[PDB]
């Protein structure tokens, strides 16, 4: 039913959407796995019944991050709200969302801007504090018979300015902020 | 305890076997070969794509088979077997705990006897 505290249904699509790590020989050699984050996220989108043409890098993305200063110089707050709304309405339709993240902290190479993606697969709240579950393809670690990147502690928290920020379970140094929402394409003939 | 050593993963190349040295996916400044190291109560499982995992063996399930084969279950299933005991080369077959998918089954050299070159792996082909 609807939650008393946050007024929305809590959602957890994980039991219907198989996880995929990028560190998988299906993506090729180590050098190919090293750049396979987007490809593994796309496997997750097709595991959820979406078109393999989903999430193109084109002008349909919602671009939240833009290139002595304020902390919010590179965040378009209207786009942040749009991306949030699109995430809510896809999850309520039963679909995950592939999003691009930047590092507040814990970048593996601060000298570069290597693209990284995660897939949002759920939503809940603690005392009206909204959180979103995500799959982290950027880990091969396993625990309790499952991949760490499928664990429920992969959580983004909704901030007051409507940005999504959080930490993956396999690497407590990484602090993500969601900077780009990519679009789902349904499996339709026309 | 024949498995008790720092086992460095080797890779066969066109120019012979090497020990590749990887900048980690999580942190390019952390540069190390892949390895499995067993010293007393610890089993360290270190890959190129994640931080090393150092398991306490007091919580592991440890079995010995024939001919100096051994297995260890922590969050993964590790099976040790000699491949060329005189060259101090062994194989670690590493599987998920369900033993359904094999993760890797590299050859390894005991670091005390290693003569292969340590070659810094270059991600940007
Ligand atoms: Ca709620």
């Amino acid at each position: 039913g609807v939650c008393p505290l946050c007024g929305k249904k809590h959602i957890d699509l994980r039991s219907k959407i198989d996880y995929q790590t990028q560190f998988d020989s299906r993506f090729g050699t180590k050098k190919e796995q090293n750049v396979a984050c987007y490809k593994a996220c796309k496997v997750i989108l097709t595991n959820a019944g979406l078109s393999p043409n989903s999430a193109p890098n084109d002008n349909t993305v919602i671009q939240i991050g833009v290139e002595s200063h304020s902390s919010s110089l590179t965040i378009d707050f209207v786009k942040a709200s749009e991306g949030l709304n699109y995430i809510n309405q896809q999850l309520e339709t039963g679909y995950p969302i592939l999003v691009g993240v930047d590092y507040k902290a814990g970048s593996p190479n601060s000298d570069k801007t290597t693209d990284h993606f995660i897939v949002i697969v759920g939503r809940g709240c603690k005392n009206n504090e909204v959180y979103y579950l995500f799959y982290e393809v950027g880990t091969g670690q396993q625990e309790n018979g499952q991949y760490k990147g499928a664990h429920e502690n992969n959580k983004l928290y909704l901030k007051k300015d409507n940005t999504l920020q959080g930490t993956p379970y396999h690497n407590s140094n990484k602090k993500y902020i969601v900077v780009q929402i990519r679009k789902n394409i349904l499996s339709l003939e026309h | 305890r024949p498995y008790e050593a720092i086992w460095l993963a080797i890779t066969d190349t066109d120019s012979g076997y090497v020990v590749y040295n990887y900048p980690n996916f999580q942190d390019e400044k952390m540069i190390a070969p892949e390895y499995v190291a067993i010293r007393n109560d610890s089993l360290i499982y270190a890959t190129w794509h994640d931080y090393p995992e150092k398991f306490s063996l007091k919580y592991a399930k440890i079995e010995n088979g024939n001919n100096e084969q051994y297995s260890f279950v922590t969050e993964y299933h590790f099976s040790f077997m000699w491949v060329d005991k005189e060259k101090h080369i062994a194989r670690w077959t590493i599987s998920d705990i369900q033993k359904k998918k094999t993760i890797s089954n590299y050859l390894y050299i005991d670091s005390r006897y290693n003569t292969f070159p340590l070659i810094d792996y270059q991600w940007d082909e």
